[PDB]
RNA sequence: GUUUCUCUUCAGAUCGCAUAAAUCUUUCGCCUUUUACUAAAGAUUUCCGUGGAGAGGAACACCAAUUUUUUGAGCCUUGCCUUGGCAAGGCU
C-alpha cells in the first residue's frame, strides 16, 4: 500500500537532516502517505550549534532527505 | 500493476549490503532491511562518506525515495530469475 | 567395573583393574594397542596387579 | 525406546565375518537401531517395531550382506522392580571381613521414576534446589532428600541411591570416601538385575549402615565394588521381586458396524480399550487401547482381516506395568508348547530368558549372601 | 475406425446406473489387503498358503531351542504375508505388499431431491462450538477498511 | 512435489499416478510408505517475488 | 483442414486395466510303448491385437499538486588549477 513503512520509528527519538542544510530532533509521532511528520520535543539545530528549543511542528514530506534514529527502534 | 523489472531487483537486493548515493552528495554504505514500491529504503548500521571527506557510523537510517541518485547493488544478482 | 556406556562388537565392555577387557562367553579379551588378544585368566591377574 | 527384540544367526557359520559387515552398514542407515552380542554369542537387533525391523531385515539381505540369514521370533525387553518392603535388613561383608554395607529397596512412590526420565530434576543440581523439589512434591523428609547421592543406570536413570546413615553411627568423612565407589557399583547393579540380566526399576534403596577400614587398600575399590553389587542384589531379591512388561498404546480407525469387531480381538490379546469417540465431522470412529507389546505381534494384520480392511492401527510405545504372577515361584511347571495361563507368565518370562541368555535356570541365593546372612535366612 | 470416444457427464451418469447389477460397491481398494495379486506372488515364491486364496504346486517341486521360544500366539499365515523377511526365512523371489491407503469417506446420497452439499445424518454432528471463546486480533469495528466499489465474492453469480 | 514441479518445468506429474518424487526407493515405493528422511534444496519465490 | 485406405520405419511402454498355444532343457505324475498329457522353473518362438513418426492415394469441406515525465530555477565570491575547470561556499 502507499503508506510508508515508518511504523517502526514511533516513539523512538529521531534526528532528520532536512533541504538546504538544515537540522532537527525529535521524539516522533505522526506520518501519512506523503511522509508529512509530526515531531514533539523539537530543537532546531542552528549552523552555529547555538540550540533552540520549539514545540510540535509539521515538516513537509518533500523537504526530507533523510530520517536517523538517534536510539533505536 | 506494471512494477517493472528494476524495483523487483531492488527487493531482490535486500538483507545484503549496498552504497547509496544522495543529491547533496552523501555517500551512505549500509545493509538494507527493506525497500518499498517508490523506493522509500530503510538501511542498518552504516559507514556515511560525508560530501568533504569525513567518515562516521550510524545505527539505523531512512532514506526518502525521491531524494536518491544511484544505488549499487550487490553483483552476484546479475544472474538472478528477473533476468 | 563395567565400561559404562562404551561396547564393543555389541558386548559389553569392563575394566578389570587398569585393564579393559570384554568377556566372550569365559575367554578374556584384553585391549592391546590396536587388537583385542584372548588371555588367560592367571595372566589377567599378573597384568593387572 | 526400541523395545522390540529379534536374532540372527547366518546359515553358513564360515559367513558369518561378512553378517558383521551387513550389521555395521545398517547401524549407519537407522539412528535408533542397536546391535549388541550378549554373552550367549546371539546377534541381537533392537527396534521400534514390526514394520520397522521387516525393513531392517529386507536391506540387510538384499542391500549389503546377499547371504541367507536365520531369523528368530520376535521377543520384548523386560524390567526388574520390587512391589513390597524388603522383609530383611539384607547386608553384606566385603571379602576380607574388614568392611560391612547393609541396604534396603523400596519402590519410587509411583511417580518420580517418569519424571527423572522426563529430566525434570537432575543430579547437577545444587543440593538445597534437589531437597526443595523431593520435599514439595513428593513429601520426603529433607534429611532424607538432601542425602542423594546418584541416579543409576546412568545420569537419568530410573533408581535413586540414598544414604540414610546417621553420622553418628558412621563417619561421613570416612564414608565419602568410599562414596564414589558405591555410585559406581550401583549404577553396574541396576544395569544387570540379578533375574534375568535385564535393568533395573523405580527402586529406591537406602543405605542403613556402612563399617568401612581405615587403610585406604582395603577399602575403596575391589573389595566395596561388587560387594555393594553383591547387597543391592540382596535386598531386591528379598523385596518381592516383579517383572515389568512394556505396553503398547494403540489409536485404531473404523467405521461404527465395524467398531465390535475390534473389542473382540483385543480380548484375545489382553488388551484394555480407555476410549471410543466418535470424530466430529466424520463417519469413522476412533478407538484408543492399551495392549502388551508381547501380545502385539500380528495385531494389526488380524485387526484388518477381521473388518475386511476397512479398520487401521498404529501402535506406539508406553508406560511398563507390573506382569501378573511370581517370578521366583518354584511350583509352577511350564510346559513347552502351551500358551500358558496368566498367573505363570511371570516364571515363564523370566526362565526362557534366561536360558536365552544361557544362565542357569534358577537363581542359587547362596551365590550373592553371605553365610551368617543364609545362616540369618535358616533361623 | 471407431478408436476414440469422448462423452459428456450427464451420458456417463445414466450408463454407470444402467450396468449398477453387475458392478461392486466398494468405493476404495483397502478390502483386498492380504487378498491382491501382490499377496499371492508372496504366497506362491514360499510355500505356505493364504486361507482363501489360491493354491499351487510349489515353485520348489542353541538358536532352535523351542525352550528358549515364548509362545504367546501362533504365527497364523497371513503375517507371514505382510511382513515376508521377518516372520520367514529365505524370502528368495518375494514381493512386497501395498501397506495402506487412506480410507475413502465417500457418502452415497440417496435422493436427489436434496441439496449436493449438506450435512448428511450418517456424518457424525460437530460438537464443537467455542466455549472458552477466544479473543484473537480481530481489528476493531469501523477501523478505517472499506472495500472499492466493484469488488465481490469471485463467482458470487 | 508440487514445489518441484512448480520448481522444474521438465518434471511432470503422470495423470494416472503419484509423482512420489522423495521416495526414491525402490523398498519405499513398493510398500507406499515414506522410510527415509530425504533432504530437498531449492530456492523458490515470494508474494514480493 | 477433418475423415479413410495402403506402404515404410521404430517400439522403451499394464506395446494389451486383456490373455492363448508350441519347441527345447530340467525336476516331477499316471504310466507296456508313443503321441495327447500333468505342473512348476528357465530359455525361446508362433498367433490375436496395439502405439509413435513418415510417404502416397481417395472422399467430403489517462492523471501538471510532495514519491520520478510539466522542473528550486538561475546568479555570484574564495582557494587551487598554466589555462580550461575543479573543490566548494553564499545568495536571491
Amino acid at each position: 500500500a502507499h503508506p510508508p513503512e515508518l511504523k517502526k520509528f514511533m516513539d523512538k527519538k529521531l534526528s532528520l537532516k532536512l533541504n538546504g542544510g538544515r537540522h532537527v530532533q525529535g521524539i516522533l509521532r505522526g506520518f501519512d502517505p506523503f511522509m508529512n511528520l509530526v515531531i514533539d520535543e523539537c530543537v532546531e539545530m542552528a549552523t552555529s550549534g547555538q540550540q533552540n528549543n520549539i514545540g510540535m511542528v509539521v515538516i513537509r514530506g518533500n523537504s526530507i532527505i533523510m530520517l536517523e534514529a538517534l536510539e533505536r527502534v | 500493476m506494471s512494477i517493472g523489472v528494476p524495483i523487483k531487483v531492488l527487493h531482490e537486493a535486500e538483507g545484503h549490503i549496498v552504497t547509496c548515493e544522495t543529491n547533496t552528495g552523501e555517500v551512505y554504505r549500509g545493509k538494507l532491511i527493506e525497500a518499498e514500491d517508490n523506493m522509500n529504503c530503510q538501511m542498518s548500521n552504516i559507514t556515511v562518506t560525508y560530501r568533504d571527506g569525513r567518515v562516521a557510523q550510524l545505527e539505523q537510517v531512512y532514506i526518502r525515495g525521491s531524494k536518491i541518485r544511484f544505488l549499487i547493488l550487490p553483483d552476484m544478482l546479475k544472474n538472478a530469475p528477473m533476468l | 567395573m563395567p565400561v559404562i556406556g562404551k561396547r564393543h562388537e555389541g558386548k559389553q565392555l569392563y575394566t578389570f583393574g587398569r585393564i579393559v577387557i570384554y568377556i566372550d562367553r569365559g575367554v578374556v579379551f584384553v585391549q592391546g594397542e590396536k587388537t583385542w588378544v584372548p588371555t588367560s585368566l592367571q595372566s589377567l591377574i599378573d597384568m593387572a596387579k | 525406546t526400541s523395545v522390540i527384540k529379534i536374532a540372527v544367526e547366518p546359515v553358513n557359520p564360515s559367513e558369518l565375518p561378512k553378517m558383521l559387515d551387513g550389521l555395521r552398514k545398517v547401524n549407519k542407515s537407522y539412528p535408533s537401531l542397536t546391535t549388541k552380542v550378549e554373552e550367549s554369542g546371539e546377534h541381537v537387533i533392537l527396534g521400534t517395531g514390526e514394520l520397522y525391523l521387516d525393513c531392517v531385515m529386507h536391506d540387510l539381505r538384499k542391500m549389503y550382506s546377499e547371504i541367507d540369514i536365520k531369523v528368530a521370533d520376535p521377543v520384548v525387553t523386560f524390567c526388574e522392580t520390587v512391589v513390597e518392603t524388603s522383609s530383611l535388613k539384607c547386608f553384606a561383608e566385603t571379602p576380607n571381613k574388614k568392611n560391612k554395607i547393609t541396604m534396603i529397596a523400596e519402590p519410587l512412590e509411583k511417580g518420580l521414576a517418569e519424571d527423572i526420565e522426563n529430566e525434570v530434576v537432575q543430579i547437577t543440581w545444587n543440593r538445597k534446589k534437589l531437597g526443595e523439589f523431593f520435599q514439595t512434591k513428593y513429601d520426603w523428609d529433607l534429611l532424607a532428600a538432601r542425602s542423594i547421592w546418584a541416579f543409576g543406570p546412568d545420569a537419568t536413570g530410573p533408581n535413586i541411591l540414598v544414604d540414610d546413615t546417621l553420622p553418628s553411627e558412621v563417619d561421613k568423612a570416612l564414608l565419602g570416601s568410599v562414596k564414589d565407589s558405591i555410585v559406581q557399583g550401583f549404577q553396574w547393579g541396576t544395569r544387570e538385575g540379578p533375574l534375568c540380566d535385564e535393568l533395573i526399576r523405580n527402586v529406591k534403596f537406602k543405605i542403613l549402615d556402612a563399617v568401612v577400614a581405615q587403610e585406604p587398600l582395603h577399602r575403596g575399590g575391589g573389595q566395596i565394588i561388587p560387594t555393594a553389587r553383591r547387597v543391592v542384589y540382596s535386598a531386591f531379591l528379598m523385596a518381592t521381586p516383579r517383572l515389568m512388561e512394556p505396553y503398547y498404546f494403540v489409536e485404531v480407525q473404523a467405521p461404527a458396524d465395524c467398531v465390535s469387531a475390534v473389542y473382540t480381538v483385543l480380548a484375545r490379546r489382553r488388551g484394555h480399550v480407555t476410549q471410543d469417540a466418535p470424530i466430529p465431522g466424520s463417519p469413522l470412529y476412533t478407538i484408543k487401547a492399551f495392549i502388551p507389546a508381547i501380545d502385539s505381534f500380528g495385531f494389526e494384520t488380524d485387526l484388518r482381516t477381521h473388518t475386511q480392511g476397512q479398520a487401521f492401527s498404529l501402535s506406539v510405545f508406553h508406560h511398563w506395568q507390573i506382569v501378573p504372577g511370581d517370578p521366583l515361584d518354584k511350583s509352577i511347571v511350564i510346559r513347552p508348547l502351551e500358551p500358558q495361563p496368566a498367573p505363570h507368565l511371570a516364571r515363564e518370562f523370566m526362565i526362557k530368558t534366561r536360558r536365552r541368555k544361557g544362565l542357569s535356570e534358577d537363581v542359587s541365593i547362596s551365590k550373592f549372601f553371605d553365610d551368617p546372612m543364609l545362616l540369618e535366612l535358616a533361623k | 475406425t471407431y478408436q476414440r470416444w469422448q462423452f459428456t457427464l450427464p451420458m456417463m451418469s445414466t450408463l454407470y446406473r444402467l450396468a449398477n447389477q453387475l458392478l461392486t460397491d466398494l468405493v476404495d481398494d483397502n478390502y483386498f489387503y492380504l487378498f491382491d495379486l501382490k499377496a499371492f506372488f508372496t504366497s506362491k515364491a514360499l510355500n505356505m498358503a493364504i486361507p482363501g486364496g489360491p493354491k499351487f504346486e510349489p515353485l520348489v517341486r542353541e538358536f532352535n531351542d523351542i525352550n528358549k521360544i515364548i509362545i504367546r500366539q501362533p504365527i497364523r499365515t497371513e503375517y507371514k504375508i505382510a511382513f515376508p523377511y521377518l516372520y520367514n526365512n529365505l524370502p528368495h523371489h518375494v514381493h512386497l505388499t501395498w501397506y495402506h491407503t487412506p480410507n475413502v469417506v465417500f457418502i452415497k446420497t440417496e435422493d436427489p431431491d436434496l441439496p449436493a452439499f449438506y450435512f448428511d445424518p450418517l456424518i457424525n454432528p460437530i460438537s464443537h462450538r467455542h466455549s472458552v471463546k477466544s479473543q484473537e486480533p480481530l481489528p476493531d469495528d469501523d477501523e478505517e477498511f472499506e472495500l472499492p466499489e466493484f469488488v465481490e465474492p469471485f463467482l458470487k453469480d | 512435489d508440487c514445489l518441484i514441479e512448480q520448481t522444474h518445468p521438465e518434471i511432470r506429474k503422470r495423470y494416472d499416478q503419484d509423482l512420489c518424487y522423495t521416495d526414491i526407493l525402490f523398498t519405499e515405493q513398493e510398500r507406499g510408505v515414506g522410510i527415509k528422511s530425504t533432504p530437498v534444496t531449492v530456492v523458490l519465490p515470494d508474494t514480493k517475488g
